[PDB]
């Protein structure tokens, strides 16, 4: 089990660690989170109680590193750091456990929950889609573009997500135009499987990552990615079997753990009523299809 | 974006342009079986490709050949059109390909934007305008070279004929709309009133008679008072 401490908190603000969050109030005397579970990746993330606009927050694992929270008054926002003192680190930590002013990454044992939102996004991934590379973790908020957004403007602070285009070059292979476009059987496992992202794992990592940074800060650009990689595969007619079930598996649990009242600009209803119900793989996504149905039949 | 009245004379200036009309690519006959079951029977078909400035038409017949063996054939119809005008503006040397080609139904934007990729500088517009291009093969000529063909086969012809000799490309094609909306509401009228009078013939270069100036103006109120006509009767007025 983990820890990252805050040096403090000047500022009145809502505290998220994964799927759980806290408000703190200016200075309280919060000094950090203790017992979060290693061997994922995690987020802590921030929204001022002054400021219900710009969420924002950083991507990290503990295996790579100690890493704490401190507050920048010039700048006017929580930031990472990474103390590469080990020593100064325990004692820093060990002292806040001693006067108990941390909180407990508040797992029930039961619950896989951020387990299903994460199983396969690694940090390394995510260090390519944010590009900083003097940081172990990442930074991402509310406001940043994604690449694809860019081209139709400043690249340092860009999400580098894969450019998928359903009416491109690469999308369609010429003489093929009817087929690959009907089928994108093509584009998913020649060019994005096998050539881009080598393996169905990073795949998966890429749509969970985008899922989580829309759900977390309403980054517009992470909702068109995800919803672009299902429509992909969705609108393929030949995916291996072992991709088909595991998305089932992936959807359920980011359908799940949405907020209620989100779901308007959160999910796309085109590509959902045609992912489950028009789409090849219409009949491949049952656990998916009983809780949208169950939970937001408004949208379909 | 899309064409409608706003921007109606942007079908006149010198930027190329061509409409594509898909609504005769796919046709057939319904009739019963022996069984009593309702079968198709393919006819061929053609793809109206139309320089609105300059009257020239690109008419690219499709022949029945193209649907064998083939499913969903409305829907292919669509693609093969869109192949069809794809290789038409590669074939055309660079200066004369056009800039925008306007689509008279929005379900031809996707299958010509997906052949179109190598031409990313032209545009592909929806139109709001409901255009009569349908009313093609009320042409007589047009028509008879389809019904004959015997091969995939492209003729060209000029569908203003000889009027831009004498008027503007506005007042053209306002004609040849005109003439085809009554065609399209009430063929046998239309073609009545086109060839009622026998001393008015059609060259063997051209779609339409030889009328005088003022003769077509007698023509239009013709076709006016038909198509006004028709409207009555259509929903009572």
């Amino acid at each position: 089990m983990n820890t990252v401490p805050f040096t403090s908190a000047p500022i009145e603000v809502t505290i998220g660690i994964d799927q759980y969050s806290f408000n703190v109030k200016e200075n309280q005397p919060f000094h950090g989170i203790k017992d979060i579970p290693i061997g994922h990746v995690h987020v802590i993330h921030f929204q001022h109680a002054d400021n219900s606009s710009m969420r924002y927050g950083y991507w990290f694992d503990c295996r790579m590193g100690n890493f704490y929270i401190q507050y920048d008054p010039k700048d006017g926002l929580y930031k990472m750091m990474e103390e590469r003192d080990g020593a100064k680190f325990e004692n820093i930590v060990h002292n806040f456990k001693e006067r108990q002013m941390m909180v407990s990454y508040p797992k029930i044992d039961e619950d896989d929950t951020w387990y299903n939102l994460t199983e396969f996004v690694q940090m390394d991934k995510i260090r390519k889609i944010v590009r900083k590379d003097e940081n172990q973790f990442s930074y991402v908020d509310s406001s940043m573009t994604t690449v694809q957004e860019n081209e139709l403007s400043d690249p340092a602070h860009s999400l580098n997500y894969t450019v998928i285009n359903f009416k491109s070059r690469e999308a369609i292979r010429p003489g093929h135009e009817m087929e690959d476009f009907l089928d994108k059987s093509y584009y998913l496992n020649t060019v994005m499987l096998q050539g881009i992202f080598k393996n169905s794992s990073n795949y998966f990592g890429e749509l969970q990552f985008a899922f989580l940074n829309a759900m977390f800060f309403g980054n517009y650009g992470s909702s068109l990615q995800w919803h672009a990689m299902i429509e992909l595969i969705c609108s393929s007619a030949t995916v291996p079997k072992h991709m088909l079930d595991k998305l089932d598996e992936i959807l359920y649990y980011q359908i799940k753990t949405l907020p209620e009242q989100y779901s308007d600009i959160l999910l796309n209803e085109r590509v959902w009523n045609i992912c489950l119900y028009s789409s090849f793989q219409k009949n491949s996504l049952h656990n998916t299809e009983k809780i949208m149905e169950n939970k937001y039949p408004e949208l379909l | 974006g899309a064409m409608n009245s706003s921007n109606y004379a942007e079908l006149f200036n010198n930027d190329i342009k061509l409409f594509v009309d898909d609504t005769n690519v796919y046709r057939v006959t319904v009739h019963k079986t022996f069984e009593g079951n309702v079968a198709t029977k393919a006819i061929n078909g053609c793809i109206f490709t139309l320089n609105p400035k300059t009257g020239h038409l690109f008419l690219k017949i499709i022949h029945t050949s193209v649907w064998a063996g083939q499913k969903r054939l409305s829907q292919l119809a669509k693609w093969k059109t869109a192949e069809e005008v794809s290789a038409l503006v590669r074939s055309l040397p660079k200066e004369e390909q056009p800039k925008q080609i306007i689509v008279t139904r929005k379900a031809m934007l996707d299958p010509l934007e997906v052949h179109m990729l190598d031409f990313p500088n032209i545009a592909i517009r929806p139109t709001e305008l409901r255009l009569p291009f349908s009313a093609a093969m009320s042409i007589d000529k047009l028509s008879d070279v389809v019904m004959k063909a015997t091969e995939p086969q492209m003729v060209l012809f000029n569908i203003y004929d000889d009027w831009l000799d004498r008027i503007s490309s506005y007042t053209a094609f306002s004609r040849l709309t005109l003439l085809l909306r009554a065609l399209k509401t009430n063929e046998e009228s239309a073609k009545m009133i086109l060839l009622s009078d026998p001393t008015i013939t059609i060259k063997s270069y051209h779609l339409w008679p030889s009328f005088t100036d003022e003769q077509w103006i007698t023509i239009e109120s013709q076709m006016r008072d038909l198509i006004l006509t028709e409207y009555g009767r259509k929903y009572n007025v």
